[PDB]
RNA sequence: AAAACUCCAGUUGACACAAAAUAGACUACGAAAGUGGCUUUAACAUAUCUGAACACACAAUAGCUAAGACCCAAACUGGGAUUAGAUACCCCACUAUGCUUAGCCCUAAACCUCAACAGUUCAACAAAACUGCUCGCCAGAACACUACGAGCCACAGCUUAAAACUCAAA
């Protein structure tokens, strides 16, 4: 309100493609955690609430990031079957 | 007995990963480099994970970030454009 | 008490002190230092006051000293700020604690 | 790098209270979930919106806006066309990663080891 | 102790300037300083609309004013900066070259988390 | 040595006597506290 | 070549629009809720130079919070902003509703030039509490 | 677990609480 | 007669020292389509792509020059009590000789 | 959807005694409760350990007394929907209450249901199995967070806390 008008969460349209503007104006916002935090903060989240839920995503983020870990470090071995008829 | 092996401390060893900021001093004033860490758009102080920073420099650049922002050096809602110029160090990718 | 125009301890040796201008008096004084720093004059006061080598810093005597100036300061404390429920604690505690040694020299 | 583990958790031990409290023990399973379906999509509504508007501003005259009325058509056909070949592609193969079934696959011939 | 004090004053004039510069100067030393040193950051746009003393400001002049105090009279300042009209925002802090800086041997790595849950089948 | 760099500094500092021609000479100077930090360690200032 | 990142207004731009530089192209403000989108049309002065919403246009409760709804009413207030001599446009989004990028849509379809998209949506930093869960 | 226990007890609870407010 | 710690010391694998960005000659020993499976000494072999310039010389015998950045290619995940071993080491392919 | 508002809605500008995006993928401080906007001042007991349910000091939320503040949220209440009914769930409005000051009240699934200090490497589920020492507690279910007595700024309260009848299990 207080800062300047047309700088902050501003894209510029290239060619004529707003959809490739929006788009990208959608990304930043995700990126940031913007459009989530809008989506949480349309109702109250109880603080017993917010505990669990920022804990649940926590824990799905450090078991996400092991599966992919995994499933990078063994994408290497998915080559074709090195002794066929064994 | 000649070649048996020895007791000593790790040869090869190297040395410890150090952070872009060892060593040097942040300050609130010093917005030009609390800027690079944070959004250009919304203005967002960003994680560990994007900055690459230690635990001791995130929290000084958070610190010094917070301290600006309510003293009148650094805008809250966007990356003065006077600083959507300087050296890139985040780990961060908007643009496709 | 100790003055404001007082000076620190770890700067009560430095044998160029009497000539130093009034403003480097000023400086390293108490007046332009904390109120820490008063207690660690106090403890040392007090330890040239009361105990033989006040170079120990680890027997029963010097540990009493030292427990009674955080209560004064603990006390001085709770003075002005009166609701401070946690600091009311360490004072009680700390009361408590400078008569368990008190006791066991005592004895 | 993943978050660490170390003094997050309700262990004998711990100095601290639980950072974490996972409702499922943390541990890598041998599977990856089944690959989310798409959700609905109302296709065509823009052109839709152009060939009713000829017809509001026309008396309802199909002879009126035979263009706007082949525009809705048109994107009619391609998105159906676009539905039968998105449905054999997600049967073809995933978009950069691998299927599902295939993952699996490979997590069955090193599987975790959580005991000894 | 030593301390730092920002000052964000109003866009002015020389002669204004330097007014108020030795208004807030003696007064500090009135409240019973040592000031060390006098530096200008310049007169430069603000990063937002501060709205002081009635006025709604666009851009104002830094300055910097490293002092020494004594302990109790960062209040008495703060007031009087308050009070001031041509200060758009004073603020002091304990003076960042006072803090000493560790030295840092480097990010020790963690490790993956070991022993969380037991070795039974399950 | 604290004392010896004490005593050096002071005879620079702000006083009654000292302090419209400081203000004037603070008016007249530009300090800048800006500077940037590479990918690599380095400031470029 | 191309940025994303707007001109600073107190600088030197190359970049034009009809001989307007980027500051005094007009701003299409589309408020888009849960039920309602409304598109307003103002200069870079702030004249309002077309107004247009879904209860506007004619849709009257619940079948306002769609796509189509927006997209008809940036066509009326695309066309208010032409008879008003509008042709480029800086669009500023606040909110989260259905129609967003419908109401950016009915404007393009109505005849306006989209040369910047701004999302000014209030999110608090912690300020006032919004309503309950709903126990839907 | 359950909360069987802790249901007979609330019940418990409600009871007194009315029997008290009726008295 | 030598003992093991005289083999061990005076040997070429414990003179390499860390594996990581040292240059190692290997021999193609078996190939899948286009999968060239080659040594370079240690305990496991390594897979490499088929380089498809010169790709023809590339065949089973063929001496070819190898980077070399593990020598096992192992890791720990979450819940695991042990490591998950590929049995195959991790070296990039230069060229031949 | 209706009811409601149209003293309404959009842009802009002035403007808080309320609440503290991002950082926070960090795991810190505090005895516990609790603590994540900025600045400053004061300040985080004990150079064995355990130990007060005959004490002293605290203790989320809700609540009471008195005086203020008011954006928002909201028990109660009223209106509108729903339903066989709907004293609910859904919508709208508004109060006690949440905030500050002063005093109470002293309770939580106050639980990480995992005691302090020192040390080591298998009933079932869960968060692997133990050793030394000390304190606290516990001994079929229900009666029973009950009765009675005592104490207490509590008076529809809190702590402590039975028995009779019944059952052959819980
Ligand atoms: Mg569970
Ligand atoms: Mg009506
Ligand atoms: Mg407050
Ligand atoms: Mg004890
Ligand atoms: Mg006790
Ligand atoms: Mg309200
Ligand atoms: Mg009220
Ligand atoms: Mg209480
Ligand atoms: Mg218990
Ligand atoms: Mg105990
Ligand atoms: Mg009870
Ligand atoms: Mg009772
Ligand atoms: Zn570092």
């Amino acid at each position: 309100a207080k800062h300047l008008k047309f700088i902050a969460r501003t894209v510029m349209v290239q060619e004529g493609n707003v959809e490739s503007a929006y788009r990208t104006l959608n990304r930043i916002l995700t990126m940031d955690g913007l459009i989530e935090d809008i989506k949480h903060r349309r109702y109250y989240e109880k603080p017993c609430r917010r505990r669990q839920r920022e804990s649940y995503e926590r824990c799905r983020r450090i078991y996400n990031m092991e599966m992919a870990r995994k499933i990078n470090f063994l994408m290497r071995k998915n080559r074709a079957d090195p002794w066929q008829g064994c | 007995n000649e070649d048996l092996p020895i007791s000593m401390e790790n040869p090869y060893k190297e040395p410890l990963k150090k952070c872009i900021l060892c060593g040097k001093h942040v300050d609130y004033k010093n917005v030009q480099l609390l800027s690079q860490f944070v959004s250009p758009f919304t203005g967002c102080i960003y994680g560990r994970h994007i900055t690459g920073l230690c635990g001791k420099k995130q929290k000084e650049i958070t610190k010094a970030i917070k301290r600006a922002q309510i003293m009148g050096f650094m805008p809250v809602t966007y990356k003065d454009p006077a600083y959507l110029k300087d050296p890139k160090v985040c780990n961060i990718r908007y643009r496709e | 008490d100790p003055p404001p125009s007082t000076l620190l301890k770890d700067y009560q040796n430095v044998p160029g002190i009497e000539k130093v201008d009034d403003v480097v008096k000023r400086l390293l004084s108490l007046e332009m230092a904390n109120k820490k720093e008063m207690l660690k004059i106090k403890q040392e006061q007090f330890m040239k006051k009361i105990v033989a080598n006040p170079e120990d810093t680890r027997s029963l005597e010097a540990r009493i000293i030292a427990l009674s100036v955080k209560i004064r300061s603990y006390e001085e404390h709770l003075e002005k700020h009166r609701k401070d429920k946690a600091h009311k604690r360490y004072l009680l505690m700390s009361i408590d604690q400078r008569k368990k040694m008190l006791k066991n020299l005592r004895n | 790098a993943t978050p660490s583990l170390r003094g997050r958790l309700a262990r004998f031990g711990n100095p601290r209270k639980p950072v974490l409290k996972p409702n499922k023990p943390l541990i890598l399973a041998n599977r990856v979930g089944e690959r989310r379906r798409e959700k609905g999509e109302a296709t065509c509504i823009t052109e839709m919106s152009v060939m009713m508007a000829c017809w509001k501003q026309n008396e309802f005259r199909d002879d009126a806006c035979r263009k706007e009325i082949q525009g809705f058509l048109d994107c009619a056909a391609r998105a159906q066309e676009a539905r039968k070949m998105r449905s054999i592609q997600e049967t073809l193969g995933e978009s950069g990663s691998l299927l599902p079934n295939k993952l699996n696959k490979l997590l069955q011939r090193f599987p975790n080891k959580p005991y000894l | 102790p030593r301390y730092e004090l920002a000052l964000i004053l109003k866009a002015m004039q020389r002669p204004e300037t330097a007014a108020t510069l030795k208004r807030t100067i003696e007064a500090l030393m009135d409240r019973g300083a040592i000031v060390r040193d006098l530096e200008n950051l310049g007169e430069r746009a603000l990063p937002y609309r501060i709205s002081a003393h009635s006025q709604q400001h666009n851009r104002g002049g830094y300055f910097l004013v490293d002092f020494y105090a004594p302990t109790a009279a960062v209040e008495s300042m703060v007031e009087h900066l308050s009070r001031d009209i041509d200060v758009i925002r004073g603020n002091i802090v304990k003076h960042p070259l006072t803090q000493e800086l560790k030295e840092c041997e480097g990010i020790v790595p963690v490790p993956l988390a070991e022993k969380l849950y037991s070795t039974k089948k399950r | 040595r604290e004392v010896l760099q004490l005593q050096e500094e002071v005879k620079n500092f702000i006083t009654r006597e000292n302090l419209e021609a400081r203000v004037e000479a603070a008016l007249d100077s530009r300090k800048n506290y800006n500077w940037a930090i590479t990918r690599e360690g380095l400031v470029v200032r | 070549k191309f940025s994303i990142y707007p001109p600073i207004p107190g600088e030197e731009s190359s970049l034009r629009w009809a001989g307007k530089k980027f500051e005094e192209i007009p701003i299409a403000h589309i408020k888009a809720s849960h039920n309602n989108t409304q598109i307003q049309v103002v200069s870079a002065s702030n004249e309002p130079l077309a107004f247009a919403s879904c209860g506007t246009e004619g849709f009257r409760n619940a079948k306002k919070g769609t796509g189509i709804a927006a997209q008809t009413a940036g066509i009326a207030a695309a066309a208010r902003a032409k008879q008003k001599g509008v042709i480029h446009i800086r669009v500023v989004v606040k909110g989260l509703g259905p129609g967003r990028l419908s109401a950016m849509h009915g404007l393009i379809m109505g005849g306006l030039e989209v040369i910047s998209i701004t999302d000014n949506t209030p999110i608090p930093h912690n300020g006032c509490r919004p309503r309950k869960a709903r126990k839907l | 677990k359950n909360v069987l226990k802790i249901r007979r007890r609330k019940m418990n609870h409600h009871k007194y609480r009315k029997l008290v407010k009726k008295t | 007669v030598e003992s093991f710690a005289s083999m061990l010391r005076h040997s070429p694998l414990t003179q390499m020292g860390p594996a990581k960005d040292k240059l190692v000659i290997g021999r193609i020993f078996h190939i899948v389509e286009n999968d060239l499976y080659i040594d370079f000494g240690g305990k496991f072999h390594c897979v490499c792509r088929r380089p498809e310039v010169d790709g023809e010389k590339y065949q089973k015998g063929t001496r070819v020059r190898l980077r070399l950045l593990d020598l096992e290619l192992t890791s720990r995940f979450l819940g695991a009590t042990t490591d998950t071993t590929v049995l195959e080491a991790n070296a990039v392919l230069l060229g031949i000789q």
